[PDB]
Parts: structure tokens; sequence; C-alpha cells
RNA sequence: AAACUCACCAGGUCCAGACACAAUAAGGAUUGACAGAUUGAGAGCUCUUUCUUGAUUUUGUGGGUGGUGGUGCAUGGCCGUUC
């Protein structure tokens, strides 16, 4: 179910149809999170919104206000009221795109980068990461159909993403009391 | 050159010989 | 005006004449051969003053080198010139003598060393 | 409505990759705009080393989150909380 | 030659390492393999030789295997882009580059402050770089040294340029618009000028330390004010000083009154008008 | 040092389906000694508008025969290199 669409939480017995944001739920040492917008099929999510709160951390149970099946309720999933907190905080992330056109030693012209100028030239102040995690700042760009000029590691193939950074934070949804 | 390197600063076109400046004290 | 002697003499010459009285290093170009690649220029000429609002102002057919000379007869004509890219517009006159097409290029955003701005751009912010 | 649970069902569950992988890459077609869509927000380092915070001043705060019991923590709170009812 | 473009790939597992081990390799030159975590309290297993050989090729430190007493040394970037890391970490530097200038133990690096006026990065490498034995411990201490005597007449009235930090090689000389004698055409009052060069070694006999090195690039008419043009001096003079103990002075003496006799009078053809002064007032008058 | 050199650039196209079977396959699929349109910033090329064609080959396709992708991994002598 992707996870920026309302579902009826109850953490406990009570309904809310409560529109939710939820994030990853790994081991997190800063306790700083992302605006994920849809969902993973395995693992721990964490749901970010607000609710009209009781108080007592039970095992949510969140869900589609229908009776479908022989239960009178669509089983959406089960797991933990873990906390409502205001400083749990949100970064969501990108990654953006380098597709290297060429072989090179040093500067590698990629090209399906940057298509117009003024997004070619005021767009020159983006920290350039390869996937592989070198880190590094662009130092000149020319492409059109979009150039750099850096130094890395090592070398670069055409099947690599040289990424670029926009760290963006969306806002959270409010509840709705659903009885029916 | 001559096929027991990948040799790639220093090049040689002249007089057919494939040995470089650095190459006069090696080769 | 082409030198300050009769105009109804000067306009139509070709790569032959005056140059003999001209030094070789700009003898040996034009006293020895006309090279009439403006020949079949002046049949695109003559089309081009044909259907314009006349006398004032024709299209811009472009002109993609740099060692290539006019010649001044065709008051009233336009003709887009290579500039690295593009094409400068010519309202073509007797406003120019014998220099280059590919003369009108200074081709670079231009070199900082009044506003070094792009320099800027190359330098170290560090982690 | 069953026929967008299988022509929108298309996109509608599988367009859960566009949040993984390339969460807000400014996509490019020459008619799309790179500076106009994700524009309005800050671009830190490091998600497990980074800085964010809670309450800005702007009009994106939905209306009980600017009107909040802004909840000092809950595990510091629960303390309060269930001991005002201990 | 030079690099600077391997720096800039790290974490904070190098931040709490370093001045823990610039005072660690002083206390203990050539530090084996096991001692970057321990000197620093960084932890054995976690993130470690990740960093380490992270740190491997940037060439502030090396792997220097010698035979069981193992060599990692905070090569020439040990000093060089660490006292960088330090002006990153003693609130003085918070990028690199707005940088010209160029000597041989004096790169001037033209630097923005935390203020946002402008001040100069001077670094010290002699010997180009030759940097061991001594050659380290002298830039280290000659910018510590020169720290320290760039001060005998600012306190006493005169014009001496102050200096601001001394990390590791780096001193950080506001920044001096100058005009040295050589790049000037013409003055506006000659003739006071020249007699206050024979007065100029009668301030320096005042603090103790006569200096004479005078050659056509040295005065600096300067721009302290940009407008109006108020000028000053910045008087590039100084490592010719000598303690007067030493029996150098016969011939230091008398430079005082018949050496300057030329720039005055030949540069600036116009053939002088004032008197002069002697230095056998200030053997008495310090 | 000239355009080439010369490792880069301002704009275009000659050209990709073989191997099987599937639509048309010899009423023109697609072939050529030629006549024009030919031009993209200056070209050879094409065969809709003479006619060689000669069974053969045209294409939405995938194993991959096509490693004229080898960076190679070392393996086998052989000599720059290290002694």
């Amino acid at each position: 179910v992707p996870s920026q669409e309302p579902i009826v939480v109850q953490y406990g017995v009570r309904r809310y149809t409560i529109q939710p944001l939820f994030s990853q739920g790994s081991n997190s040492p800063n306790n700083v999170h992302k605006y994920e917008r849809f969902l993973h099929p395995d693992t721990v999510s964490v749901a970010t919104c607000i609710a009209p709160v009781d108080f007592t951390q039970s095992p949510a149970i969140f869900f589609k206000p229908s009776p479908t099946d022989a239960k009178n309720i669509e089983l959406i999933g089960h797991g933990t009221f873990l906390n409502a907190d205001h400083s749990r905080i949100l970064a969501k992330r990108a990654i953006l795109t380098g597709h290297p056109f060429r072989f090179h030693k040093t500067v590698v012209t990629v090209r399906y980068m940057f298509f117009r100028p003024e997004d070619v030239e005021w767009f020159k102040s983006i920290p350039l990461f390869t996937k592989s995690g070198r880190s590094g700042f662009i130092k000149e760009s020319l492409g059109t159909h979009g150039y750099f000029k850096a130094t890395f590691d090592g070398k670069l193939s055409a099947q690599d993403v040289v990424a670029m950074s926009l760290y963006k934070r969306m806002w959270p949804m409010p509840s709705l009391p659903w009885n029916g | 050159q001559c096929r027991v390197c990948s040799s790639h600063t220093g090049l040689i076109r002249k007089y057919g010989l494939n040995i470089c400046r650095q190459c006069f004290r090696e080769k | 005006s082409y030198r300050g002697v009769d105009l109804e003499k000067l306009l139509e010459m070709s790569t032959e004449d005056f140059v003999k009285l001209a030094p070789a290093r700009v003898r040996r170009r034009f006293a020895r051969g006309m090279t009439s690649k403006p020949a079949g220029f002046m049949k695109k000429l003559r089309a081009a003053k044909l259907a314009a609002p006349e006398n004032e102002k024709p299209a811009p057919v472009r002109t993609h080198m740099r060692n290539m000379i006019i010649v001044p007869e065709m008051i009233g004509s336009v003709v887009g010139i290579y500039n690295g890219k593009a094409f400068n517009q010519v309202e073509i006159r007797p406003e120019m003598l014998g220099h280059y097409l590919g003369e009108f290029s200074i081709t670079y955003t231009p070199v900082r060393h009044g506003r070094a701005g792009a320099t800027t751009s190359r330098f170290i912010p560090l982690k | 409505s069953p026929e967008e649970e299988e022509r929108q069902l298309r996109e509608f569950r599988d367009m859960e990759k566009e949040d993984r992988e390339f969460p807000d890459e400014i996509e490019l077609e020459p008619s799309e705009s790179a500076i106009e869509r994700l524009k309005r927000y800050r671009g830190l380092k490091n998600l497990y080393n980074c800085d964010w915070q809670v309450d800005e001043k702007d009009p994106s705060s939905p209306a009980e989150w600017k009107r909040l019991l802004r909840i000092g923590n809950y595990k510091n709170t629960k303390n309060r909380i269930i001991k005002e009812t201990k | 030659k030079l690099d600077t473009s391997h720096m800039r790939y790290l974490t904070t597992d190098d931040f709490r390492v370093l001045q823990a081990v610039e005072q660690g390799s002083r206390s203990h030159e050539v530090v084996p393999t096991p001692l970057i975590h321990q000197i620093s309290g960084m932890r054995s297993q976690s993130g470690t030789n990740r960093a380490i050989s992270d740190l491997a090729k940037l060439s502030l430190i090396s792997k220097m295997r010698n035979v069981k007493y193992d060599g990692y040394r905070l090569t020439y970037n040990g000093i060089d882009y660490l006292a960088l890391k330090t002006m990153l970490n003693r609130d003085t530097v918070y990028s690199v580059g707005n940088t010209i200038g160029v000597g041989k133990e004096s790169d001037i690096y033209k630097v923005s402050d935390k203020n946002g006026n402008p001040r100069v990065m001077k670094i010290h490498r002699l010997g180009r770089s030759n940097q061991g034995a001594n050659w380290m411990h002298l830039s280290r201490l000659a910018a510590n040294k020169e720290y320290q005597f760039m001060s005998m007449l600012y306190s006493k009235g005169f014009k001496v340029p102050e200096p601001f930090d001394n990390s590791r090689h780096i001193v950080v000389m506001e920044l001096i618009e100058g005009y040295p004698m050589r790049r000037l055409r013409k003055h506006k009052n000659i003739p006071k000028l020249y007699s206050d060069l024979m007065c100029f070694i009668v301030d320096l006999a005042n603090s103790g330390l006569i200096h004479c090195d005078f050659n056509e690039f040295n005065i600096m008419i300067k721009d302290k004010l940009e407008d109006e043009n108020d000028c000053g001096f910045v008087v590039i003079d100084f490592p010719q000083c000598i303690s007067i103990q030493h029996q150098d002075a016969d011939y230091y003496f008398q430079r005082d009154v018949d050496c300057i006799r030329r720039f005055f009078k030949k540069k600036l053809k116009y053939e002088p008008k004032p008197d002069s002064s002697m230095l056998d007032t200030e053997g008495f008058g310090d």
C-alpha cells in the first residue's frame, strides 16, 4: 500500500482514519527520519502523523474501513505505538543521476545530466557524489544534451550514478475520526 | 615500446626504434 | 566609398588588378587567382532582394569560413555570417572592404581579469 | 474503479520505487523544468550526521502542529502522563 | 610541487585524532599501526581501517611498512593539509582559496576571515619540498618564533604588521594592498622620507634590533584607506636583524650614514634637499 | 607552427534483424553498370520516380553463434625492467 494515503489507524482498539508518513524502522542513532513517500514490503515502518493521543503503547492495527472479508475489517498491518514526539524529525532524500558518456581517467565527460543553460550554470553549487560514495564538488561543467570536471578516487563507467543532493523536507498530515 | 610494458607517457614515433627518451637508460 | 576616386569604377572589381600595386603577402593572395566562390553567391543574392519590403530588410540567410573575402556591389541585402556557431545578420553594404566575414568573432564568455567570478567556481570548498 | 485497479494498478503500486531509488530526482525531459517543482525548502550532508529541526515558521505547518501540545518527549512525559495516574 | 585536492573525503574519524597524534608524534616521530585509534580513544573496528585507507592515499599519512616499527606519520601533507585542518579547527579558515602569491618559505595565500575582511595565510616550507629532521622543526617553530618577532615596534609606536596564528607552518598576517618602491612612479613629499631612513634605524635601535635589508621591493606605500588614499608603511626589511653584541656593527653603523644615498636622488635624477642623523644618539637613548 | 598535424570543438547522415520459423516474400520484398530531386554548415549514398535483378532475402523479436568489447585472471617461453 502506498504510504501517503489515509489508513484507519488503531493503536489499541479505537479507530481514526489518519494520514500517516511511513519511514524506515531501522536502528536510528540520531533519531532523524525521512519523508519516505511509500512502503517497503518486509521491514519495519515508522508512521508520522497528527492524531487526536491515547498514551499507553499498544500493538497498533492499521486497516481499511470495510467489511470485506468474513472479518468486518481489511487488516493492512500490525505494529507498535512507538511514541508521540515533536523532535522525531524528518528529511526526505534525493538521488540525482549521472550517466558517464565515456571511460576517462580524471575528468569524466558525463551526458544525460543537464539540459538547460541556466539549469547548467546556476546549478553548479551542488555536491558531486558517486553512487559509490565518492563525495566532492563541481569545479566546472559545460554539457548541454551536463558534463563536469572533478577529482574522485578512481575511474568511472557508463553504469555508474554520479548523483547530486536535494535533501528536502515535506510536512505532515492530520487525522480523521471514523466511527461507523 | 616493445610489448613488455604498458608505456603511455613519453611516446615515440621517431625513427622506428620505439625506444623512449626515458628508455635510453633502460632500453 | 572605396578609395575616394570614382565609385562607378571600383565596386565590381574581381581578384585581379590593383593588388599588383600592393605588397606580396597580400599580393600572393589577391593578385594570383578571381577566386569565384562569390559568383554563385550573386545568384542567391539576386533573389535576396526581390520579395522583401524593399530597400529595408531582407532575410538572414546563413553562411558558416574565416578566410573568405566579400566584394562591395550589393547594397540592400542581408546574410547571416559565421561567428563560431550562429549567423550574424549583415545588411550587406559597401561598408566592408576586403576583410573577413569570419572576422566577426571574439568567441568567449569574457576574460575575467576585472571581475573574476567564474574563477571562484573552480576553487575549493572543503570538508 | 476495478478497471483503474487494473489501469492504475500498473503504477499506484509500482511507483513505490519512486520513493526508494529516485526520491527527489529532478527528472529530465526537454520540456520538464528543473527550478520550479523542487524549489521551496536545504541540502545538508548525511542523514546519520546532519541537523533538521522541529518548528519552522511557514504556512507548511498544519493546524494541530502549530497549535500543539508540543510532545516534550514521549518517554520523558510518559512518566508524567502515567504518573499523573500513578 | 604541490597537491591540494586530497582532503575532503573524510569524516569525524580524523578530527579527534589529529592534535592528539600531533602532540603524540611529538611525545612518541613515527607512529606504528594500532595507535591511531588509541591515541584519540577511537574504537578498534568501527569504521577504522576504512578511514585509515581513506587517509592513506591523501599523503597526509603514509604506510611506512618497516620491520615491526611500522609507520603512520602525522608525507609532507602531514603538516600541510593538517594545518589547513587546524585552521578549520582553530576557527580562522572556513574554506581554501582566493590565493595568489609566491615565495620560498613564505607563500602569500589571500584569504577572507571569519570576519569577512581579507588576510593572508603565508605558508612556510623551506628547501624547495625538503621537509626533514630540522626542516619540519624549523617551519613548526619559525612559524612560532616569527609569531613572536613581528611586534617589536607595534607596541613602541611604529609600523610592524601583526601575526594572528601559528598552526604548524601557517602564519596569518588585515591584508596589505602594498605599493613597493619599484612599482611607484611619483611622490608628493620626497625630502621627508630620505632622512627617515636614517631615522627608521634610529627607531630600530630603540627596540635593540637593527634591520638593514633594503632592496627595491621593500617599502610599501600601502592602502589603509582606499578612497582618500591614507597610505602607510610596510617595511619588508626584517631578516637582516643582528644582535649588536657581535663584532659586525663596525659596518652596520656606517651603513646608517653613507649607504642609502642613491634611491631618493636617482629614482625619485632629483638631487635631494634634507639633513640626516647618526645612531650615536641611540646608543644611550634606548 | 598552417584546416591535417593534434590528443578537442560549432551542426548532418552513409549505415545496424543475421540463425530459426512468424507478415510480405519473384504483382517488388529488397537488389544495381545509370537519368534526375539531391545541399545537412560542404559530400558521397538512395531507387519513389531506363532498367541489372536471380533466390537471397525485408522486418517486433530472443537465445548469442558475431570476443573485429578483451581491461583482462594468470598461464607458456622470451627479452625493457631488479639483482
